[PDB]
């Protein structure tokens, strides 16, 4: 009566543990991959991250400059 | 003033038995005190204690002890009948284990 | 830190004075106009880390 | 001072800060610093007395020296590369000059001696302004030039700031000096993580600003500038002293209060690089700030000090001016830790 | 500067003890000079000769602490034939601490300095061996 | 000897003594701008020499 | 160190780009929103307490405004935070895809082939 | 007459209501971890002719 | 497991919305109901834990601790209401609020799946305890005690946090399940040695370890009665629970590392038991006894065997109950005579017979009379230590003697002899105090009736 009224079967806890373990393992792998990607992006600067500003080329004036050699 | 400040004198402790000879030591209000005693005794001894002990005593076997005993009896019966050793020193089949190629 | 109000509104409060090769009066060129012009065009859009190398 | 004049001066201080924060030209940033200082000097002298005059003089001398060093750094950078944009600071000598000048402006150790004196010499409102709003501009510039920073110099100054803040605050009975030393230590904490993550710097600055605003507004609400003056407040407004104690707990860095969030995150960030020893030392040193916060809480809230007779009359009157943002500031300074991931919105 | 640090670190541990002691003395002396400069700046000595005396006292003590530390550490390392062992630096640190205690003429100062300086030097040797970084370069 | 004296002397009392001494050292300044502006000069020179020369 | 400030295509002061409209909005029953409303309620209670008014009953309109303001701000705060985390994941996955040499998927070995040292507890 | 009784003893439903709400929230949390329901190697089972899920 | 967490958060506004003369009744009744609800956690499995969600899980090690906490709350409520009679309504509600917040933090601490959440809650437990000690303590040293209680903890726990985040940068997770399944050995290097020390010393200072225990006599003597009960019953067990959790990542570095802590624990149990023999204060004796028992638990966790773990669990539960009962017993006399000197009031068996019976049962359970769970845990730990090294039976044996001495000494000093002549205000025992003693003592023997419920996951 106690097991029928207050508790479920073992398969519920078993498969819930399966789901929890899968989610946590995926999160751990994602954390490690994110750390590695951050390291590579900061070292090389060839990704969307760690892009530091440079001078805009639209500020350059491409006109004759009163002297032929600029 | 030969004193350092103005303070109340330290009051004497009140005795609950002075106003209520049967006081139960819960409150100075006799009705509130009596009902405090009643609720503590009912919900501590009658509800939590006895019913909780009864609930814990009849907790269903999720630790799987009787199941393990029956499984052990089955295994012992089969191994004794077939002449196999009761327990093996290896819990994993060596066919699935690949030891390193070289030990030198 | 840096709130790019100028870029958001297209205002140009002070960018006209940031570089030597940006529209001087009477088209007077800087002494190192071509070198700056080349460096800016090289380093444009690829980020400071890649530009430094 | 006229209310219109006071409003104009406050707006000029704020406008100088925003000019520093929105500019792309080094000259405009220096101009913003100049305008901010010029408008800030009379605010310190709003209530005239010799102490306020001395504090204003010391503040002016320090900030003028810092601004001159800032201009020198900008000029050297221009000399070695004809660049006016606030960027990676192409010269190392100019970068050392910039770091030292901005540290002097912020009150970082060892350019820290002026902060307790100036805070003690002025009123509580001017101290609030100086210890909250006057940190934004130098920190914004430091965030902008973070890539070219020399980690050794700023890490040395940050550790010195934490150590000196704790040790100096250990000895104070004046509330304004306690606030100044706490500010020095928190400045060290914010500058320690700058070479690694500017988002953590911004988060720490925001939490510190909220906590400092709540603390100063509670100190204004109960007209106390000393420990003994604050020890009378329980006999007049006990809720104020209770909220004060919880705010001091949060500023001490204890979980689950919001003051735990920055240090925690900063420590985590410093362990994403290697950097193991420095966070350990920083936490062990912040224990000193926790100690003198706890001593203040002992004096004001957890025990009852003797009072005076005339306090009875004060029981019959109420606070006329009410600060509208005090409850929200207290709540944000105490119950905000469960919303920690929201910091992703900062970057 | 870092020139003195490199001068000290270039020599192998248990070799050329006199040179290592000389470099440590220089490092100790330099530290003393900076401490005395700050002390005079913040607390004036009321007389030029008194300031010279204070500078000499501080500088001499720092130099003495560094000299004994380096000499004792190198001697222990070469006697035990065990370089890369934090114990040699522990003995050097405690010897420096006892030197400081003798300089100030205090037993408690000597004992505390021995313990703390030995622990600090052993930790420094451990960090040298394992690659611990006080000022880590940003990597991520 | 152990619980009331030496275990107290080593961990908490030594820490309190050291922190109090360092607090007295740090916060005992007369408030004269001359002295700590001289300190500022010393700091600037040391920073220019030790950190700026090593890049 | 600024990670995302220089990310191409970023509008300076937008706080919510159009791309974020492609993500599911937080539910109105999000427990984070409920916590923000709880913060607003706490602010209202403290406001009543400071001004020496009945804490639970003084101003119902003021308490309602507090709760509503906190919820209203929290909704957009959560939207922006979710957008930022989605952007981070997108950039990470794109970078991993475009640099196969840096992220090699090496051979998987069963536990029957790996030699692990055994340390007895005794 | 029950107005006074209720205004005095209405605080006695907060804890049972909290317990019921906690049970409901626990069930809601259980609802989000069904990715391996009737999928583990140990308990994988062909469904009965009428039942839809092996556990809720 | 929100079905237990939410009712406590509902205990909060019920207390703050109660009538001025009904706070104690409501708090006691609903705390008892919450304890009854939490009794359902004892139905544990044999292989894995009860994983309720991504955030909370129940193991066989944490369920008895949760039950002990939820049971202790009504006892502290009953014990506190005597000395807080003259207090105003708002301050009484604040005291009850502090107790409720402490129970909520402990409940959430004992079931957190991640180590960092466990750290945050295990540190959040500090604030209510410090407030209780420094506000509702009686004498002037309480302030100092609070400081000793605070920094002693934080100096140990701040390094741990660093270590924790470092681990998450290396393995990618702090979830206890993933940590257990993906465990890797620790090498013998200085970095690993200091990682071990950072992971261990916080829990060591919480137990506390001998030499790091100076905060405990101060904090437990200067605190009010409920503070003492919660400090001795549950808050000491946080260190043991955390150590048993964290030792899964420290192998095999543990064998080399443990030696100094083992010697400190054994010689310190001897020293603290000896200190209990010459103590003029009644509360300090109980505090030092707690230190001795916790040293035994430290040895049990450190030798790292299944029998040692079962012994540690049983001893932790038994000590919690026994120490709470002893502190309440001492507080009854203190409330009578307003002094803590042990020789001030003598011959109390003549004046208070049933109270003397309670004293006798508590002293009997302190010295581990069989078949009480105190003796079960002690004997399991002793057997494990004997397997570790046959010489330990010396030191443990000496402890088994000295303990009994001081325990009976306490009894003989307080209950036997002749009454003090000039003390003429020993009122008869109230129903509240007798009920408090009975509710302390009956669960102990009931647990003896069924011991597998407190033997931990290694059973
Ligand atoms: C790009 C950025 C870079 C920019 C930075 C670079 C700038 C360079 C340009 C500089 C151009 C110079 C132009 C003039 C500058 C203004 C000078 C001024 O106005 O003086 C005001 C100042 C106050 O004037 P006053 O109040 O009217 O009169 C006060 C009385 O004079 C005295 O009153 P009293 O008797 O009551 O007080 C006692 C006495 C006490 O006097 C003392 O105690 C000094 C004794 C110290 C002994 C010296 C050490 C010996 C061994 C070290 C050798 C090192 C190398 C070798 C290695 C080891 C060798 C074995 O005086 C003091 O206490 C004052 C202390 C000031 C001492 C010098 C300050 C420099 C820094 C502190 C150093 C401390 C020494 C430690 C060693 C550090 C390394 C050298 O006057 C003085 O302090 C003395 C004159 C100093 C001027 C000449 C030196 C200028 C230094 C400039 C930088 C170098
Ligand atoms: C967790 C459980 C509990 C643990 C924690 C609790 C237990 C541990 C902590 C408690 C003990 C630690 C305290 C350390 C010493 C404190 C000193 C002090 O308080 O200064 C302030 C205090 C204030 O003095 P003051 O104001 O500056 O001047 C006025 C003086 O009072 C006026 O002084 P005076 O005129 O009366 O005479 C003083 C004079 C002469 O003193 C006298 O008049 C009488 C003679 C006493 C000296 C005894 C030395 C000869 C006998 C020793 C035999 C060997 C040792 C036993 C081992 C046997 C091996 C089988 O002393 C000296 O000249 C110093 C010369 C150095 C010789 C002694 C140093 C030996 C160090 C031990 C080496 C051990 C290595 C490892 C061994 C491994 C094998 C097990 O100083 C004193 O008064 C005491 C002076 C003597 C202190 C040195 C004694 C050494 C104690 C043992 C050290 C080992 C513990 C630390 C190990 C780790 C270090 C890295
Ligand atoms: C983690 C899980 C969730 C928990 C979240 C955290 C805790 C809750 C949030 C915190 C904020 C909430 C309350 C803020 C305002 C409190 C201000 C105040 O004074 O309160 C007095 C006020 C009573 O004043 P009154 O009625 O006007 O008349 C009495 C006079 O005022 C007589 O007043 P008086 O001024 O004359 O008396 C002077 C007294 C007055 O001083 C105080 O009252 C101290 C209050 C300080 C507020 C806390 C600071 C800011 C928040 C930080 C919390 C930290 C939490 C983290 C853990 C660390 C613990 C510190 O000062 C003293 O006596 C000094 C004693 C020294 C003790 C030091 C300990 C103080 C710190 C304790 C903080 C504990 C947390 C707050 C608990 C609630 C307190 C009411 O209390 C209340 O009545 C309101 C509290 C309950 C309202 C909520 C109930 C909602 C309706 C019930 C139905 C529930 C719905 C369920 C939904 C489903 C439907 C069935
Ligand atoms: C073994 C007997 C079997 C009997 C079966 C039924 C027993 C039911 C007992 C229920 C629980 C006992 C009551 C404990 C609370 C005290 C109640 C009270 O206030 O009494 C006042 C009440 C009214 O008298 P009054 O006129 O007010 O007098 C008050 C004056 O202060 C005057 O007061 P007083 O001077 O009368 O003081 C009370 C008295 C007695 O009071 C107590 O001390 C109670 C606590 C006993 C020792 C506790 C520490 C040791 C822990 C052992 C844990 C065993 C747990 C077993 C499961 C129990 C579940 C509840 O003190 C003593 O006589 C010294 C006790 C020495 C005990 C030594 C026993 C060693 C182990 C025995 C073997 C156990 C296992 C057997 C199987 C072995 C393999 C075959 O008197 C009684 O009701 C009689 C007291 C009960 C004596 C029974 C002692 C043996 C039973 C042990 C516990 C039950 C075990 C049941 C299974 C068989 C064992
Ligand atoms: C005042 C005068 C006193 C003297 C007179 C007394 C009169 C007699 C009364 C004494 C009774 C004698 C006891 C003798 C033993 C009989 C009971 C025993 O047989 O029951 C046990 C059962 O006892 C219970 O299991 C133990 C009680 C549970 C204790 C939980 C405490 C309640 C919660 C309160 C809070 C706890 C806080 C501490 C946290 C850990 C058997 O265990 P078990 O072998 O299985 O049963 C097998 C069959 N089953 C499984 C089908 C049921
Ligand atoms: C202790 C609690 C701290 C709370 C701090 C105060 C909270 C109230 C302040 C309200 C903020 C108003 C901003 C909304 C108006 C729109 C402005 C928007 O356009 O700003 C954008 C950015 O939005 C804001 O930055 C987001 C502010 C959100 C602050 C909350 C985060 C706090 C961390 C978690 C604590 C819990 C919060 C609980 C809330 C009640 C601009 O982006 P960008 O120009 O490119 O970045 C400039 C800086 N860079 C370039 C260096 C990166
Ligand atoms: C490198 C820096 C390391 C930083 C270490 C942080 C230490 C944290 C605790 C700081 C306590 C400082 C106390 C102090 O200095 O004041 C001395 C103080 C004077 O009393 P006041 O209250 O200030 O004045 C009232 C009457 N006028 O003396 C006392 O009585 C102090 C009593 C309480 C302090 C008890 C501290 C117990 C802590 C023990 C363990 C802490 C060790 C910390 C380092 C761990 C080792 C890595
Ligand atoms: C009231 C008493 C409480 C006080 C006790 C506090 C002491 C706790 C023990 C010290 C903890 C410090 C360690 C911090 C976390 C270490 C985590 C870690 O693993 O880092 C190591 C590095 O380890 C360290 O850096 C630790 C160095 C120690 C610095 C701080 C010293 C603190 C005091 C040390 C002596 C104290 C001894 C214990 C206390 C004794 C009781 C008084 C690996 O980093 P990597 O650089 O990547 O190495 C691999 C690649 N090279």
């Amino acid at each position: 009566w106690i097991a029928r009224t207050f508790y479920d079967g073992p398969e519920k806890n078993y498969e819930k543990t399966m789901a929890i373990l899968q989610i946590e393992a995926e999160k751990a792998e994602l954390r490690l991959k994110e750390l590695e990607v951050r390291r590579l992006m900061r070292a090389r600067g060839d990704g969307p991250w760690y892009q530091y500003p440079t001078i805009d080329k639209a500020l350059i004036d491409h006109s004759p400059k009163t002297t032929p050699d600029n | 003033p030969t004193i350092r400040l103005q303070e109340d004198p330290d009051p004497e402790d009140e005795n609950l038995y002075e106003k209520n000879p049967d006081s139960h030591g819960y409150d100075k209000d006799p009705i509130v005190d009596l009902w405090n005693m009643r609720v503590v005794f009912f919900f501590g001894f009658s509800i939590v204690l006895v019913l909780g002990s009864t609930f814990v005593a009849y907790l269903p076997d999720y630790r799987m002890q009787e199941w393990a005993r029956r499984e052990a009896e089955r295994l012992v019966k089969y191994r004794e009948a077939n002449g196999l050793p009761l327990m093996e020193s290896n819990c994993f089949d060596p066919n699935k284990i690949q030891l390193p190629e070289d030990e030198d | 830190p840096f709130f790019d109000v100028q870029k958001r509104l297209g205002l140009d409060l002070d960018r006209w004075m940031t570089i030597q090769s940006a529209e001087q009066p009477h088209k007077i060129p800087g002494r190192c106009h071509a070198f700056e012009k080349e460096w800016i065009e090289c380093a444009h859009g690829i980020g400071g880390i890649r530009a430094e190398k | 001072m006229n209310p219109i004049i006071y409003t104009t001066l406050i707006m000029t201080v704020m406008s100088g800060t925003m000019l520093v924060m929105i500019s792309s030209h080094w000259l405009l940033i220096w101009i913003g610093f100049e305008m901010n200082l010029l408008a800030m000097i009379p605010v310190l002298m709003k209530n005239f007395n010799p102490r306020a005059t001395e504090a204003a003089t010391k503040y002016f001398l320090t900030q003028a020296t810092a601004s001159m060093m800032l201009m020198m750094a900008i000029i050297i950078n221009l000399l070695y590369s004809g660049q006016w944009t606030i960027t990676k600071m192409f010269n190392p000598v100019a970068m050392t000059m910039m770091t030292m000048a901005l540290a002097m402006k912020l009150g970082l150790s060892p350019f820290h001696f002026w902060v307790p004196e100036v805070t003690q010499g002025i009123s509580l409102q001017a101290g609030l302004l100086l210890l909250t709003w006057q940190k934004l501009a130098p920190l914004s510039v430091l965030c902008q030039i973070s890539q070219s920073i020399n980690p050794n110099l700023m890490l040395t100054m940050a550790m010195l700031s934490i150590l000196i803040g704790g040790w100096g605050g250990l000895n104070q009975t004046q509330l304004r000096k306690i606030m100044a030393y706490s500010s020095i230590a928190h400045m060290g904490w914010m500058t320690a993580v700058l070479p690694y993550n500017t988002t953590m710097t911004i988060l720490n600055l925001l939490i510190y600003i909220t906590m400092t605003l709540a603390m100063f507004m509670l100190l204004i609400h109960s007209s106390a500038t000393t420990t003994l003056s604050l020890s009378h407040t329980w006999n007049k407004m006990p809720v104020i002293t209770s909220l004060m104690m919880v705010t001091l707990l949060s500023m001490g860095g204890l979980p689950p209060l919001s003051g735990f969030m920055p240090k925690w995150m900063i420590i985590q960030e410093m362990t994403k690089n290697e950097s193991i020893i420095m966070p350990t030392l920083m936490a062990m040193t912040a224990l000193l700030n926790l100690y003198f916060y706890m001593r203040l809480a002992y004096s004001s809230s957890l025990t009852m000090f003797p009072s005076t007779n005339n306090m009875k009359m004060k029981w019959q009157f109420e606070h006329t001016k009410q600060m509208k943002l005090l409850p929200t500031m207290i709540v944000l300074s105490t119950l905000v830790l469960p919303m920690t991931p929201a910091l992703s919105s900062l970057n | 500067a870092k020139t003195l640090l490199h001068k000290y670190s270039d020599i192998p541990e248990g070799t050329e003890c006199h040179r290592k002691a000389y470099a440590s003395t220089s490092i100790g002396g330099a530290t003393g000079l900076i401490v005395s400069a700050y002390s005079i700046a913040l607390k004036p000595p009321a007389s030029f000769l008194e300031g010279v005396a204070r500078t000499g006292r501080y500088t001499f003590t720092s130099a003495a602490i560094g000299a004994i530390f380096g000499l004792t550490s190198c001697i222990s390392a070469q006697v035990r034939e065990k370089p890369d062992d934090p114990l040699n630096y522990f003995i050097g640190g405690c010897a420096g601490g006892l030197t400081l205690g003798a300089r100030t003429r205090s037993y408690g100062i000597g004992a505390a300095a021995c313990a703390y300086m030995g622990l600090t030097a052993a930790l420094v040797k451990m960090g040298q061996l394992e690659g611990w970084q006080v000022f880590a370069e940003p990597k991520v | 000897l152990l619980d009331l004296i030496w275990l107290e002397t080593i961990l908490p009392k030594t820490t309190s003594f050291i922190q109090m001494k360092m607090s007295i050292m740090v916060s005992n300044q007369k408030g004269l701008i001359k002295l700590y502006f001289l300190s500022f000069l010393i700091t600037i020179m040391i920073s220019m020499t030790l950190f700026n020369y090593h890049e | 160190m600024t990670m995302m400030s220089g990310r191409p295509g970023r509008v300076p002061l937008q706080f919510l780009p159009n791309e974020a409209r492609s993500l599911p909005p937080p539910k109105l029953t999000d427990p984070r929103l409920v916590y923000m409303g709880f913060l607003g309620y706490c602010s209202g209670l403290i406001d009543n307490a400071i001004r020496r008014r009945p804490v639970v009953s003084a101003g119902l309109h003021r308490q309602l405004l507090y709760v509503t303001s906190f919820v209203f701000f929290g909704y957009y705060l959560l939207k922006r935070q979710d957008y930022m985390y989605a952007l981070r994941d997108h950039d990470m996955f794109a970078y991993v895809k475009s640099h196969p040499e840096d992220f090699p998927e090496k051979d998987k070995k069963t536990y029957g082939e790996i030699l692990e040292e055994f340390h007895p507890v005794r | 007459n029950v107005l006074q009784i209720v205004r005095d003893h209405w605080v006695h439903i907060l804890v049972p209501v909290g317990f019921v709400f906690g049970c409901y929230l626990d069930r809601r949390s259980d609802e989000k971890l069904t990715a391996f329901r009737n999928k583990s190697l140990l308990f994988k089972r062909e469904l009965r002719p009428n039942e839809e899920v092996t556990w809720k | 497991m929100l079905k237990i967490i939410i009712p406590t958060t509902m205990l909060l506004p019920m207390t703050w919305m109660s009538k001025h003369n009904m706070i104690w009744i409501n708090a006691t009744v609903h705390s008892l109901l919450i304890s009854l609800i939490s009794l359902s956690l004892l139905n544990q499995l044999g292989e894995n834990s009860l994983n309720f969600s991504l955030t909370f899980f129940s193991d066989s090690l944490s369920a008895p601790l949760l039950v002990l906490t939820t049971w202790l709350l009504p006892l502290m409520l009953m014990a506190s209401q005597s000395h807080l009679s003259k207090e105003t309504t708002t301050r009484k509600k604040l005291y009850i609020t502090m107790l409720i917040l402490l129970q909520l933090f402990l409940i959430m601490t004992f079931t957190a799946t991640e180590l960092i959440l466990f750290y945050i809650l295990f540190e959040a437990t500090l604030v209510p305890t410090l407030i209780i000690i420094t506000r509702w303590g009686n004498q002037t040293e309480r302030l100092n005690a609070g400081l000793y209680f605070l920094f002693y903890t934080l100096a140990g726990s701040l390094p741990l946090l660093v270590a924790l985040v470092y681990i998450q940068n290396t393995t990618g997770s702090l979830n206890f399940l993933i940590i257990h399944y993906w465990s890797h050995p620790l090498s013998n290097s200085w970095s690993n040695i200091f990682m071990w020390l950072a992971c261990i010393m916080a829990f060591m200072v919480k137990m506390p370890l001998y030499g790091l225990h100076l905060w405990l006599p101060k904090a437990h003597v200067e605190a009010p009665i409920a503070g003492s009960m919660v400090l001795a019953a549950v808050l000491l067990k946080l260190g043991g629970y955390g150590m048993m959790r964290i030792t899964t990542i420290l192998n095999p570095l543990t064998n080399y590392m443990a030696y100094p802590f083992l010697m400190l624990s054994m010689w310190g149990m001897i020293m603290t038991s000896s200190i209990c023999l010459r103590q003029t204060d009644l509360k300090s004796l109980i505090a030092y006894s707690s230190v001795s028992h916790m040293a035994l638990v430290i040895v049990a966790i450190m030798i790292q065997t299944p029998w040692s773990f079962m012994g540690a669990t049983a001893l932790m539960i038994a000590h919690g109950l026994t120490s709470s009962m002893l502190f309440c017993l001492a507080n009854t006399n203190y409330e009578r005579v307003h002094s803590r000197t042990m020789i001030l009031a003598r011959g109390l068996q003549t004046l208070l017979p049933l109270m003397a019976t309670w004293w006798l049962v508590a002293s009997l359970t302190n010295l581990a009379l069989p078949p009480s769970i105190n003796l079960i845990g002690e004997l399991f730990i002793i057997t494990a230590s004997f397997s570790w090294s046959n010489i330990t039976i010396i030191l443990m044996g000496m402890n088994m003697m000295i303990t009994a001495l001081y325990s009976l000494y306490m009894l003989i000093t307080t209950q036997r002899g002749k009454y003090t002549h000039h003390i003429n205000n020993i009122k008869p025992s109230f129903t509240r105090e007798n009920a408090l003693m009975a509710l302390h003592i009956l669960p102990l023997l009931l647990l003896t009736l069924n011991p597998k419920m407190i033997l931990g996951p290694l059973y």
